[PDB]
């Protein structure tokens, strides 16, 4: 036993009070009970694109470790830019 | 008796308190396990630095805040208060994120 | 110079007012003179709701000129 | 030509509340050059 | 009657002729596919000048643009086109 | 000796020279490799034959001999892939997909 | 002998021979002027200046010595001048506006 | 070891020359640091293309004073270039 | 009648085509105004740097390609017209 303990249905590691807590963030008073899902969905195809060229980058420089500037570089890409982590 | 409050006030009281702190909202763990989950499938046996896992929350909860925000200005538009996953799909829609 | 204010109460008011007064000085105007909160009122000319930063030279008003006001509450 | 009585009859209809700009920020086009 | 221009519009043509043998093409049409082209070789060229410089590196080369690509053609026309050209490489390796 | 082509030597129809010298003279990079523009040129080739017989089905349909804008734009518009590729660009004299919302519709 | 910064000589505070060298070092063309690097340099110091500046202010009105991101948050989002600048960049640590819709309140 | 540069000096000298008594915490000095890194280039890849179509083959001011009146939105365009054009003659008046 | 402030010159059955292509079917009275403001919006955000370029090139007059390019600069390209 070294590695590789395959993980499943980590997306139900978001709980419901977490994303409520999101919502009063934003400034919601009434919530619908559906939407538990939804978000749980949305989030995902944004992590998912976002760690693809994450990935992609290191790859290219051929390491096994994902730094910092990789994850700030493909957020710039996308339009989205983020300061603070060492531009 | 007991004291209870009117039904949604509690809300307003949530809502003026979390516009005001900084802090995450989601607990790391899960969350990074999440991120080591969907990070196999494009090529397993990674690595991590700490700090690179904190950036990816920061940018996911920025985005989900601003995406409620709109979400709420739909809802408001057709005379409700709460919120459905139709008005959801429809920002989505209109930013042209799902176009 | 002097305007005529008509309210929808049937009651038209005179006012102090300049041509480079702004429409929010002349609805504190009417609230110093009516009580009236300036937040509630919206002034009507020429066929448009007056805007509370631009003055009376900017909506080409000239003396002698009947304005109406009507009162509509935001907030509440 | 002016529909000014249709558009007060529209304002007793709709009656609906408003949003626009409260401040005025020209301290950024001032001091701004003295700083 | 000077000052040559360029275009690509020669090459379009013989690329054409190659799937439809029996087709024309209007002059705005035309225009748009020059356009067309000017607009991704611009683009892709400009993504590899940045992979190189974080990785300080000095000169482009292959192995760079093979990576530009799988950052913007979208999936599907990725895997082809990666595939298209590491062939045309290979022939003309040997191929002088 | 005698001379020939590069592209002849990959079989390919982009003309190298030119897209080689046009790397140098755009501040690119410093030096240029050698390889990379036969790569490049690849994929351009790759892409162009796509959108074309693309577009050529949907002319053909519609009983004409020779490709108009209007074509092309129903040729992007219908593959989601060149869809997104081109996400934002607008294509003169282009028209727009023929779609109608249902509500609209009548009753039945 | 005795040299002299070129900031002095323009009599400011960035490392006009640093951006200078940087301007060559970066593909940007071919052969880089002279006044350049000097402009470039005026008008960053201006610009972080004058945000600086804003975000002094708004520290000091919550009453605190040092200046922390929620600041800088509270200090670009509050001028449009800027925020426009600024439309999608995102400050960590920076939460958001105070700011609640106008329906929701009770009815008095 | 393995030197690196920054910027934190010289926001620090600015911070001084404003608000001559207040602190600055680390982030809020890394976020300024890689606020000026963006800002920077934005600029200069604009002005690239800028000169690179009318094909001359070396930046000087008065492109650099185009490429800011494109990017700065209305008055903080109106100062900077003031500024710009200023803090210029007279370094050029003085060596 | 000759006296038109060219914003007006913006006819509304005009207006009616446009949001037929796009796909309406009733329309209100007052749309026939937020078009007019917006579209003069739009056009200022473009002819700015249209003459900015030209200025910058010492020219004087108002070639395509410049259009072009602030074109692509807000984030809209355009094929076709050169570039």
């Amino acid at each position: 036993k070294r590695h590789r303990k395959v993980l499943r249905d980590n997306i139900q590691g978001i709980t419901k009070p977490a994303i409520r807590r999101l919502a009063r963030r934003g400034g919601v008073k009434r919530i619908s009970g559906l939407i538990y899902e939804e978000t749980r969905g949305v989030l995902k195809v944004f992590l998912e694109n976002v760690i693809r060229d994450a990935v992609t980058y290191t790859e290219h420089a051929k390491r096994k470790t994902v730094t910092a500037m990789d994850v700030v570089y493909a957020l710039k890409r996308q339009g989205r830019t983020l300061y603070g982590f060492g531009g | 008796k007991p004291h209870r409050y009117r039904p949604g006030t509690v809300a307003l009281r949530e809502i003026r308190r979390y516009q005001k702190s900084t802090e995450l909202l989601i607990r790391k763990l899960p969350f990074q396990r999440l991120v080591r989950e969907i990070a196999q499938d494009f090529k397993t046996d990674l690595r991590f630095q700490s700090s690179a896992v904190m950036a990816l929350q920061e940018a996911s909860e920025a985005y989900l805040v601003g995406l409620f925000e709109d979400t709420n200005l739909c809802a408001i538009h057709a005379k409700r208060v709460t919120i459905m996953p139709k008005d959801i799909q429809l920002a989505r829609r209109i930013r042209g994120e799902r176009a | 110079m002097q305007i005529f204010v008509k309210t929808l109460t049937g009651k038209t008011i005179t006012l102090e007012v300049e041509p480079s007064d702004t429409i929010e000085n002349v609805k504190a105007k009417i609230q110093d003179k009516e009580g009236i909160p300036p937040d509630q009122q919206r002034l009507i000319f020429a066929g448009k709701q007056l805007e509370d930063g631009r003055t009376l030279s900017d909506y080409n008003i000239q003396k002698e000129s009947t304005l109406h006001l009507v009162l509509r509450l935001r907030g509440c | 030509p002016w529909s000014e009585e249709r558009v007060v009859r529209k304002v007793l209809y709709l009656s609906l509340k408003e949003f626009k700009n409260s401040q005025k920020r020209q301290h950024a086009e001032g001091i701004a050059g003295s700083l | 009657r000077k000052t040559r221009k360029e275009s690509y519009a020669i090459y379009v043509y013989k690329v054409l002729k190659q799937v439809h043998p029996d087709t024309g093409i209007s002059s705005k049409a035309m225009s748009i596919m020059n356009s067309f082209v000017n607009d991704v070789f611009e683009r892709i060229a400009g993504e590899a000048s940045r992979l190189a410089h974080y990785n300080k590196r000095s000169t482009i080369t292959s192995r760079e643009i093979q990576t530009a690509v799988r950052l913007l053609l979208p999936g599907e026309l990725a895997k082809h086109a990666v595939s298209e050209g590491t062939k045309a490489v290979t022939k003309y390796t040997s191929a002088k | 000796a005698k001379a020939k082509t590069r592209s002849s030597r990959a079989g390919l129809q982009f003309p190298v020279g030119r897209v080689h010298r046009l790397l140098r003279k755009g501040n690119y990079a410093e030096r240029v490799g050698a390889g990379a523009p036969v790569y490049l040129a690849a994929v351009l080739e790759y892409l162009t034959a796509e959108i074309l017989e693309l577009a050529g089905n949907a002319a053909r349909d519609n009983k004409k001999t020779r490709i108009i804008p209007r074509h092309l734009q129903l040729a992007v518009r219908n593959d989601e892939e060149l869809n997104k590729l081109l996400g934002r660009v607008t294509i003169a004299q282009g028209g727009v997909l023929p779609n109608i919302q249902s509500v609209l519709l009548p009753k039945c």
